[PDB]
RNA sequence: CCGCGGCGGUGCGCCGCGACCGGCUCCGGGACGGCUGGGAAGGCCCGGCGGGGAAGGUGGCUCGGCCGAGUGUUACAGCCCCCCCGGCAGCAGCACUCGCCGAAUCCCGGGGCCGAGGGAGCGAGACCCGUCGCCGCGCUCUCCCCCCUCCCGGCGCGCCGG
RNA sequence: CCCCGGAGCCCCGCGGACGCUACGCCGCGACGAGUAGGAGGGCCGCUGCGGUGAGCCUUGAAGCCUAGGGCGCGGGCCCGGG
RNA sequence: GGAGCCUCGGUUGGCCUCGGAUAGCCGGUCCCCCGCGGGGUCCGGUGCGGAGUGCCCUUCGUCCUGGGAAACGGGGCGCGGC
């Protein structure tokens, strides 16, 4: 009955000053800043989650104007708790600075 | 072929080196022999100890 | 000099790049030892008929 | 969902710096009481600074030429805005997500507003270093409201002096109400010092 | 047919040796000195007029196509699912205690009853607390809370099993083409055996988790994360 | 037509799992060697032998209630420290992490990631298939016994007989 | 101590690919900047000739156009519709 | 109150002293001064800040009935005045 994600913050993707890689997003996730807290996060499913105009399939539901981009928390990046992602699909640049749910649900708990 | 690493691979060590075996069969019971004897050391420590 | 990086290895140094790193000239073919008989066929008329021959 | 913080105490491009990078990941920011920002180094040294700035202007028509802004707000805001990549769109819109007053107006003057103490004098800078307010700074280079700033603050602060009295009051209260009920909150109170509170 | 003379030291080293083996096998004493055209092959029938008649089982093709693909080439060590060793979370252990992350059943919180053959597990929010049945689940999308009833002594039915726990319905032709077949059936029904199997389960662990005290209002509750609470920092 | 039996290729579209191997990056455990056959330490205390700061001391003065606190001097040991002789097991590169170098003197277990890229069966009365090398083992064709007990059988949950 | 028109086959010397356009097919290693310049291959492309496709074509050739479908590293090419 | 294109971001809230930093926070004043408060002295508490943003508030299944502790609190986009 409520939020079952951890949030976090598309920060940009893997790059180097001159030569961005765009299929590696890089993951400011909420609350962890130290390569230390994020032994938690490797390996966690994520996802992009925005709507679009035309309808779309839902899984286990009526057609709707979300849609998703999955993906996967790799590694820790760099210190201060940035992580890196890897997504099915590379994350649209329009989303830079905008939500992604890190989710629970590959758990090692 | 494909390169199986030797020293992961116990199957290949052995293949390249069967001695591998007995190397790897003395140094795990070397090392269980010695930890409780460690174990006999703490113990008699602890009862020295108390008394 | 100032192009290399060198000096006196381990038992285990020459162990671990033998094993992991170890691949044969044969036929000027880089060729890796995955058995004795490709390190026998070569240098077994020197008696060295095994990985671990090599090694030593 | 939204960071205020007092701009007071600050330090001017140490708070900007932060600023930018939480303006950048989307957060929206408010930087208030921005003429209370104070800038390392001795007063003059800064005048300087600044005049040097206002000298920059474009020879054929100033009209066009750097636009040298006096409130220390605008100030502020020209800092933070070197530090984003402001002619991008991604940039014109990290911008736009900041918030910046001389001042503690309406909506934030009951608000709790944060202090990033990473750009703060108290710890930034030795004591026996010399500093600058951004206010006089702002005042001294043609800043036009500075003593109007100022009588709308001493207004606010009389107004939130009151309400701390009456949330003093509140708490004082509080504090005798779970005396006057501490056998009928008893095995309550012992379960909320188990696991670690109220201690 | 006796077990292993040697003992497992490590995966893939024995204990004892080659010498010690032969002497506890003892190869010294087990010493075994040990110095178609007309008839048919596999065919074979009956019948009346000429004589008998001789068939041929598993009779050469009546079709070959064009082109067929050429078998592979061996590989070693890959099991079919069935045979695969199964893991289990040490957290996970029987009748403790889980948040169950994916499902319809989302966040609602759980007993763990057994891992089935598959590797899932079984679980059981007891459906009058939850409204969660016997029901299977992954490890993999459960959090393993640190938190157990002893559920020790409760004989869960043995003919509850993964076959059971399986869905079942819809075969191939009827009618197919128009605006009708199995887009209809519409509803699983539950079924009395498996209202039945829940009635005995929960009674068994129902007065169990109740002598925890408020264990019940607990499992009743749904988990979320709400400000300022962040999975890496929180234990469960 | 029902068998989804055996084999072969496939999945309409979106998904997930599982175990195996390769290459990585981490984590946690343990077991060893060498040294100034480590240095310091700890613990037990005993007998001596001096030297130094500076003391339960004394003393000038000051500050508080004979006592407590703050300076100052000669300096023994009734606060310690240091050297020298002689001797105990508790040490152990020590979780009292004070300072190394390592591993035929070295092993175990666990997590994250990326990847699977090849295809030694095209016979007419008898396999549509294994498998080479290595590991051992495991087993048996040798007898013994002991235990536990899952299925089944028997007797009173307990005991006895795969 | 016997014969494969039948040992039943991990090797078979009695006969031999699904494979063998031998300018074909297959396996192992290594390597790959490039002006001027050189060489090779182009089932790349244009126009005409000898051959050849029992080719195609008024039941629609060439050309032209195409937010249609594809192939090729590429020169280019092939299909759909107009 | 009903449908129905489109544009998206979101996925508990925090309703506030002033300020200091070689200092602060809270009490209570027995006592004194000023306009229930403000200022003072004195005393008593806290001070790696628990009258803590390392914080606080809020709960996150629905119902049924039939006990206890807690109990006059909540609502009707309930309605008028200050
Ligand atoms: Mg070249
Ligand atoms: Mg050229
Ligand atoms: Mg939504």
């Amino acid at each position: 009955s409520g939020r079952l994600w951890c949030k976090a913050i598309f920060a940009g993707y893997k790059r180097g000053l001159r030569n961005q890689r765009e299929h590696t997003a890089l993951l400011k996730i909420e609350g962890v800043y130290a390569r230390d807290e994020t032994e938690f996060y490797l390996g966690k499913r994520c996802a992009y989650v925005y709507k679009a105009k035309n309808n779309t399939v839902t899984p286990g539901g009526k057609p709707n104007k979300t849609r998703v981009i999955w993906g996967k928390v790799t590694r820790a990046h760099g210190n201060s708790g940035m992580v890196r992602a890897k997504f099915r699909s590379n994350l649209p640049a329009k989303a830079i600075g905008h939500r992604i749910r890190v989710m629970l649900y590959p758990s090692r708990i | 072929v494909l390169k199986k690493n030797p020293l992961k691979n116990l199957r290949i060590m052995l293949k390249l080196n069967p001695y591998a075996k007995t190397m790897r069969r003395n140094t795990i019971l070397r090392q269980a022999r010695n930890h409780k004897l460690r174990v006999e050391r703490a113990a008699a420590a602890l009862a020295a100890k108390k008394s | 000099e100032p192009y290399i990086a060198w000096g006196y290895p381990n038992l285990k140094s020459v162990n671990e790049l033998i094993y992991k790193r170890g691949y044969g000239k044969i036929n000027k073919k880089r060729i890796a030892l995955t058995d004795n008989a490709l390190i026998a066929r070569s240098l077994g008329k020197y008696g060295i008929i095994c990985m671990e021959d090599l090694i030593h | 969902q939204v960071l205020v913080l007092d701009g007071r105490g600050h330090l001017l491009g140490r708070l900007a710096a932060i600023v930018a990078k939480q303006v950048l990941l989307g957060r929206k920011v408010v930087v208030v009481r921005c003429e209370g920002i104070n800038i390392s180094g001795n007063f003059y040294r800064n005048k300087l600074k600044y005049l040097a700035f206002l000298r920059k202007r474009m020879n054929t028509n100033p009209s066009r030429g750097p636009y040298h802004f006096r409130a220390p707000s605008r100030i502020f805001w020209r800092t933070v805005r070197g530090m984003l990549p402001h002619k991008t769109k991604r940039g014109q819109a990290a911008l736009d997500r900041l918030k910046v007053f001389d001042g503690i107006p309406p909506p934030y003057d009951k608000k709790k507003r944060m202090v990033v103490p990473a750009a703060l004098k108290v710890v930034r800078l030795k004591p026996t270093r010399k500093f600058a307010y951004l206010g006089r700074l702002a005042h001294e280079v043609g800043w036009k409201y500075q003593a109007v700033t100022a009588t709308l603050e001493e207004k606010r602060k009389e107004k939130a002096k009151i309400h701390y009295r009456k949330k003093k009051q509140l708490m004082r209260l509080r504090k005798q109400a779970e005396k006057n009920v501490e056998k009928k909150i008893d095995r309550f109170t012992e379960v909320l010092k188990t696991h670690g509170f109220l201690v | 047919p006796h077990c292993s003379r040697n003992p497992v030291l490590v995966r893939g080293i024995g204990r004892y040796s080659r010498s010690a083996m032969y002497s506890r096998k003892a190869l010294y004493k087990r010493k075994y000195a040990a110095p178609v055209l007309a008839t048919v092959t596999k065919p074979v029938g009956g019948d009346k007029n000429g004589g008998t008649r001789v068939v041929k089982l598993r009779k050469m093709p009546r079709y070959y196509p064009t082109e067929d693909v050429p078998r592979k080439l061996l590989s070693h060590g890959r099991k079919p699912f069935s045979q695969h060793v199964r893991k289990l979370r040490a957290s996970i252990t029987p009748g403790t205690i889980l948040i169950i992350l994916t499902g319809r059943h989302r966040g609602k919180r759980v007993v763990f009853l057994k891992q089935l053959s598959s590797g899932l597990l079984l679980v059981t929010g007891p459906l009058s607390l939850n409204r969660v049945p016997l029901r299977r689940t992954h490890q993999k999308f459960v959090i393993a809370t640190s938190t157990k009833i002893d559920i020790s002594g409760v004989k869960i039915p043995k003919h509850l099993t993964d076959a059971y726990f399986k869905k079942k319905q819809l075969r191939k032709p009827r009618h197919q083409e128009g605006e009708i077949f199995d887009t209809e059936k519409e509803k699983y029904e539950i079924t009395e055996q498996r209202k039945v199997d829940q009635k005995a389960v929960d009674s068994q662990i129902l007065p169990k988790i109740k002598a925890v005290p408020q264990l019940q209002g607990y499992l009743r509750s749904v988990f979320a994360l709400t400000n300022g609470v962040y999975p890496h920092k929180l234990v469960f």
